[PDB]
């Protein structure tokens, strides 16, 4: 709804509620109404929020260690972490890709997203709504959301109080996520941090180099 | 002159015939506007069917006899100018307005 | 139609037509005709898929079969190591006599079916071999395709709705995986996280090689 | 005044009658006129897709073409419109048939003529054998149909101007073209 | 008249000295705020484009006509020394692409400015994505208002730009070249 952002920005931040000047939240960039706009603008921003904490929180553990399960010492002490992704297989970068895609589809899917007991996001649901994963043939155990559940039939109070500190916490993450690429990239370019360095080619560039493909891998003439 | 003449007589017999049948035992004075229904210069030809609005056919009548007295007009200047030029039309316009 | 998707898949189709083919014309016989005709044209392709797929691992594995076949020449089941270029190693009559077979196998499937599939009749359902009314057999030929022995009689419809179900998906993956197998064969680079193959042969739609 | 089709966001819900061309016939000139426009932006259609295939990428069939004068589809490889007067002499002939057999039962077997209370452009079998305008609905249709309209006047200009670019100096104020015959070798 | 633009700066009248109101009709008066605001989203144009180009900016990465052999680096830096430096077949092009948009601009308007309608918008070539499609109305007149006073300021800024260049140490913060 219109009205419930408003009241939302004034419960993650009492002194500046409703801040938004972009004049996007009204337009309907799909010709699908104001509800579905506000419900993809609210999933885009969870949705960038959790892949940020999860990139902040990588960036943070590989850039000085890894994990020895076999060969996996190579790729990470070659460079920024950045660059170790970039010099990955080409079949893992694959796999990786498409099993985030398959996690996607499962999301989109109305028949999936209908068995956990709510709609798509741009139709009412609550945007983010990872549906359990019970559907297919033979047994998952491990869910995406309460694996190993970590989690019970907690508050709803409780509930809106960790969606609204995800949130914001996944704000903060896509600022650092963000600054943390920049300075990468750019030196000098955050102020306050002159320690991460080490080039990390076009970090909005999965295939590079390694990765051969059926053509349309072409990194030359590339831009800044 | 420089043209092949059985191209001149196949023209002028494809001519022969479209007007031939055109008006097939109607030539002459006497015998072509027997019937009071034989409008002048009216041999059917309308595919497109512009004759069956009724209120621009006077306009279009006006505007076909307007441009062939100006046509008639035309061709005897465009043959005549060649006549006393020896050069095409547009030719000898671009030879009358050369420079002083 | 709806409901045949569903009950196959849930999921990742509801409907799931990016080209309109269902609800089509086709030679201008009608919807019914049109979704029969396609139907059986699914089953069809998913059978010989089933059928050609496992005849191409027991080939490619090595599985060749006893006995001199064409005992005075030697293109038999020792000449080629692709699955592809043993059948194109195949001289001239083998090829013409299973083309044949199927042939006349095909003839009877659109012969002796009591309604024709874009008639009104069940997609995928081979007609029973005739009596003795066809040409100088004596007995009824045994083999059929559907149930030789008697045996698939005895599953009850239910059974023989979710075993159609289960043809049509396993169908539509060996489908793929000789789609898969070919690619592999033919570009390498293509069809990644499978078996490795050889490059060899060329234009495998092609028969008489 | 026409008033039915054809009207898209470019001149803004209303017609284009500079000079009208309407209002100076009767009512069947203007489903002749119909007629003509979309067989005009079809057959632009595929000359643009022609001139495509012809000009730079150059897909052609494999095999022969002529069997008896030995020409080849790879002989056939120069110019776009220097390309049709190499096509035998009867290989013309058996297009302009197909062409002539095509729209005399296209005018004599669709029931209603466009001239008489019928619809231009309609179909025996030819159009949609693969059933792509299927189910859709008639607001998706209509969609489609102005979509045609518009590509099919776009085409019109494209054809237009790849013929007379490398005849008429600049014209076209790009700097490729291809140099060849303005209008055909007069059909056959 | 009344019309749009008066606010701040001004007391909230209009600012006309000299004349050039009570001379003017109502098609007057539309044909002023329609050679207002395409002159000032010209001239909005005009200097975002003067300033990218002359203090910094990435350029555009390319080539600019591969046959001729002129190289999107070898226009420059200056303007009329980069404008002459445009190839003139893209000098032709530019100006036959603004024409006809505004032959359409012209023919499209389904009421013209002078003949009712509103001065200065034309449906065409304005916002394909609908970021201004359902704005209230009195935000709307808030940008329209932003709109004259960002673009009389632009067109300030664009005629200093010119005087400069032609005429050395005139706009004095802005340098002689
Ligand atoms: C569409 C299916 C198909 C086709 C075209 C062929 C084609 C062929 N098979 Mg084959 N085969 C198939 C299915 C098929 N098979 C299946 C399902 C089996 C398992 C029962 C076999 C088992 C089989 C054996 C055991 C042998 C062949 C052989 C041959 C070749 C004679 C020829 C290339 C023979 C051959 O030439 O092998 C090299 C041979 O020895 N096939
Ligand atoms: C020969 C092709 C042809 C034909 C038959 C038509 C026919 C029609 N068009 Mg149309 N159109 C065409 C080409 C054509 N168009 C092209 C190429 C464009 C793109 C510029 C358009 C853009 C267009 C629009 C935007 C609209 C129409 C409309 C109409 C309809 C009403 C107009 C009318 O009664 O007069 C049509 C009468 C004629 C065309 C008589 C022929 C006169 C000849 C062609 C003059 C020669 C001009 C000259 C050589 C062209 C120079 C080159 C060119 C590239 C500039 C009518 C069915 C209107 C409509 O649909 O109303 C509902 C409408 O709004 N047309
Ligand atoms: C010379 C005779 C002739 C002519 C004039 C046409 C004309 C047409 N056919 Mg066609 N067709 C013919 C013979 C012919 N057919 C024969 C003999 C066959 C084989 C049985 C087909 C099979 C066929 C199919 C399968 C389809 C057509 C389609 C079409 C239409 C679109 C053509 C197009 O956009 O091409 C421009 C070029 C391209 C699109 C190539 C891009 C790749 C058009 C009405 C299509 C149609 O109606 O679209 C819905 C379509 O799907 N035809
Ligand atoms: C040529 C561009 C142009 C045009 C057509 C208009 C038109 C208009 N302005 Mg406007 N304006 C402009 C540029 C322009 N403005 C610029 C650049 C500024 C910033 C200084 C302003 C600041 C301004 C204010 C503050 C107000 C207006 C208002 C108006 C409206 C009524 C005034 C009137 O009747 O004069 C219209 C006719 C003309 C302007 C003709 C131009 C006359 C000569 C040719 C101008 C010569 C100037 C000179 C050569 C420039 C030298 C360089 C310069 C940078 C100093 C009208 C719609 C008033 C309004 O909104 O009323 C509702 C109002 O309050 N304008
Ligand atoms: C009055 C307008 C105007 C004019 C006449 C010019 C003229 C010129 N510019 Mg320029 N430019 C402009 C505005 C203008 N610019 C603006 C507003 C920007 C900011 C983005 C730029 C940024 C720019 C760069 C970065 C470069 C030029 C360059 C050039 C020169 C080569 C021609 C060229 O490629 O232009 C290209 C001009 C444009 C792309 C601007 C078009 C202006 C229209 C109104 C916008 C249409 C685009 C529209 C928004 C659609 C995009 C969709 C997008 C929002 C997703 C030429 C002297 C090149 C050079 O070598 O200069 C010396 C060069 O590298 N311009
Ligand atoms: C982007 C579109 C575009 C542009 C910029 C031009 C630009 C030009 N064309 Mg042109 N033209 C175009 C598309 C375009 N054409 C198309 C699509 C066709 C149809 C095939 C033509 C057909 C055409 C002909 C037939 C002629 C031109 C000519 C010209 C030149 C002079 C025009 C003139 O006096 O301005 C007039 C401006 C207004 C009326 C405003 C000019 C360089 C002429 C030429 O050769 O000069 C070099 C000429 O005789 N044009
Ligand atoms: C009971 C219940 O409900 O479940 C509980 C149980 C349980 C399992 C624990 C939960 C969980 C799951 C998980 C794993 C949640 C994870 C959340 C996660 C992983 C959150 C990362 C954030 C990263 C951030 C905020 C950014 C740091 C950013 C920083 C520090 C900066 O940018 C600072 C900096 O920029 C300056 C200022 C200047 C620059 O020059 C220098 C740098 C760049 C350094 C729940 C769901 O949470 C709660
Ligand atoms: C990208 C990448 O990873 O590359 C590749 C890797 C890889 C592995 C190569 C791939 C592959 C290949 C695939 C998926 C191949 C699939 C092949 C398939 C699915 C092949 C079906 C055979 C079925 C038969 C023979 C059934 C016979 C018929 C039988 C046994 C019956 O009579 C059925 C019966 O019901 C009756 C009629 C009556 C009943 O009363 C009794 C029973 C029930 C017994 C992938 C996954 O595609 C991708
Ligand atoms: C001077 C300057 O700067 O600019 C220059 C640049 C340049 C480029 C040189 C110029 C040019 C040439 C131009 C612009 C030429 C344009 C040509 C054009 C516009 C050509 C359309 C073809 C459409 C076809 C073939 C459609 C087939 C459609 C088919 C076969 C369908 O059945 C449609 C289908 O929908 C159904 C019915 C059902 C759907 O389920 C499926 C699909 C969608 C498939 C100009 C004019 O000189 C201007
Ligand atoms: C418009 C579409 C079209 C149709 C629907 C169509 C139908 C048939 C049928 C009916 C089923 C037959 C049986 C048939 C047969 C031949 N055609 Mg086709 N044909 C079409 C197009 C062309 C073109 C463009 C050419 C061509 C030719 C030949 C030759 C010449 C071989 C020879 O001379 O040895 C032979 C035998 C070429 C030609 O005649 O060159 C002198 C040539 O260039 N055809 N053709
Ligand atoms: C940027 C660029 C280029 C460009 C450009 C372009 C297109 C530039 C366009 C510039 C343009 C279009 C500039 C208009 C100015 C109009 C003004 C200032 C009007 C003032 C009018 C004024 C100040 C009127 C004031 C008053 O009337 C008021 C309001 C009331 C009256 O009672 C009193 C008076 C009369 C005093 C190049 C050169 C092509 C190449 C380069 O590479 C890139």
């Amino acid at each position: 709804a219109m009205s419930a952002l408003p009241e939302l920005s004034k419960k993650l931040n009492p002194v500046l509620g409703y801040w938004d000047p972009l004049n996007l939240a009204e337009l309907n960039f799909w010709g699908a109404g104001d509800d579905a706009t506000v419900g993809f603008l609210r999933h885009a921003e969870i949705k960038h929020g959790r892949v940020a904490m999860a990139a902040f929180v990588g960036y943070c553990v590989q850039s000085n260690v890894h994990f020895p399960w076999a060969p996996f010492n190579s790729i990470p002490t070659n460079i920024a972490p950045a660059e170790q992704w970039a010099q990955l297989p080409e079949a893992a970068k694959w796999q990786i890709i498409l099993f985030v895609g398959f996690l996607e589809v499962y999301s989109e899917h109305s028949f999936i997203l209908e068995k956990y007991g709510q709609k798509h996001y741009m139709k009412g649901g609550k945007p983010g709504f990872f549906p359990d994963f019970d559907t297919m043939v033979h047994p998952v155990p491990l869910n995406l959301w309460d694996p190993l559940k970590a989690y019970k039939g907690a508050s709803a109070e409780r509930k809106a109080d960790g969606l609204l500190k995800e949130v914001n916490n996944g704000r903060l993450a896509m600022i650092g996520i963000m600054g943390f690429c920049a300075e990468a990239r750019v030196p000098g370019a955050v102020p306050a941090l002159s320690n991460i360095a080490h080039y990390a080619g076009d970090p909005m560039a999965p295939f590079a180099a390694n990765f051969h493909l059926p053509g349309f891998a072409s990194x030359x003439x590339x831009x800044x | 002159s420089s043209t092949p003449p059985e191209a001149l007589a196949q023209i002028v017999l494809v001519l022969s015939i479209i007007e031939f049948n055109s008006n097939k035992d109607k030539w002459t004075m006497d015998t072509m506007f027997t019937d009071p229904a034989r409008e002048p210069g009216n041999l059917g030809f309308d595919p497109l069917k512009f004759g069956e609005n009724k209120e621009t056919r006077e306009r279009l009548a006006m505007a076909e006899l307007k441009n062939g007295r100006l046509a008639m007009i035309a061709f005897s200047g465009m043959i005549h100018q060649t006549f006393v030029t020896g050069k095409p039309l547009f030719a000898s316009l671009n030879d009358i307005f050369s420079s002083p | 139609s709806k409901e045949e998707l569903a009950t196959a898949l849930n999921p990742v189709v509801g409907y799931f037509d990016p080209l309109g083919l269902a609800t089509a014309d086709f030679w201008s016989q009608g919807n019914e005709a049109t979704w029969g005709w396609l139907r059986h044209a699914e089953i069809k392709h998913g059978r010989v898929a089933m059928f050609a797929f496992v005849g191409y691992i027991a080939q490619y594995n090595g599985l060749h079969f006893g006995f001199p076949l064409s005992l005075p020449e030697s293109p038999s089941y020792a000449a080629g190591l692709t699955p592809p270029e043993q059948w194109d190693a195949l001289p001239l009559l083998a090829k013409a006599q299973i083309f044949t077979f199927i042939g006349f196998l095909e003839f009877w499937s659109e012969l002796g079916m009591e309604t024709h599939y874009m008639k009104g009749g069940r997609p995928g359902d081979y007609p029973d071999f005739p009596k003795a009314g066809v040409i100088p057999v004596t007995p009824v030929k045994v083999f059929n395709l559907y149930d030789p022995f008697g045996f698939a009689g005895k599953r009850s419809e239910e059974q023989k709705a979710k075993g159609l179900l289960a043809e049509i998906n396993n169908g539509r993956a060996a489908m793929i995986g000789i789609m898969a197998f070919l690619a592999e064969q033919k570009i390498p680079g293509s069809v990644p996280w499978g078996p490795h193959l050889k490059p060899y042969a060329g234009e495998v739609m092609a028969p008489f090689m | 005044v026409s008033d039915m089709e054809g009207t898209g966001p470019e001149t803004g819900g209303k017609v284009f009658d500079p000079m009208g061309l309407s209002k100076i016939a009767s009512a069947e000139t203007l489903a002749w006129y119909r007629a003509a426009e979309l067989k005009h932006s079809r057959v632009a259609m595929a000359a643009v897709t022609g001139w495509a295939w012809v000009s730079s990428g150059g897909p052609l069939f494999p095999g022969y073409l002529s069997v008896e004068q030995g020409v080849t589809f790879e002989s056939l490889g120069r110019d776009g419109y220097a390309a049709w007067a190499a096509v035998p002499e009867a290989g013309k002939f058996q297009i302009l048939g197909v062409i002539g057999i095509l729209e005399i039962l296209s005018e004599s077997a669709v029931k209603p003529h466009y001239m008489a209370g019928g619809t231009p452009g309609k179909v025996p079998l030819l159009w949609d054998p693969l059933g792509f305008t299927a189910k859709l609905s008639p607001e998706t249709l209509a969609r489609k149909r102005l979509a045609e309209l518009k590509n099919g006047r776009l085409a019109m200009i494209g054809v237009m101007s790849l013929v007379s670019a490398h005849f008429i100096p600049n014209s076209v104020p790009l700097l490729p073209g291809s140099v060849x015959x303005x209008x055909x070798x007069x059909x056959x």
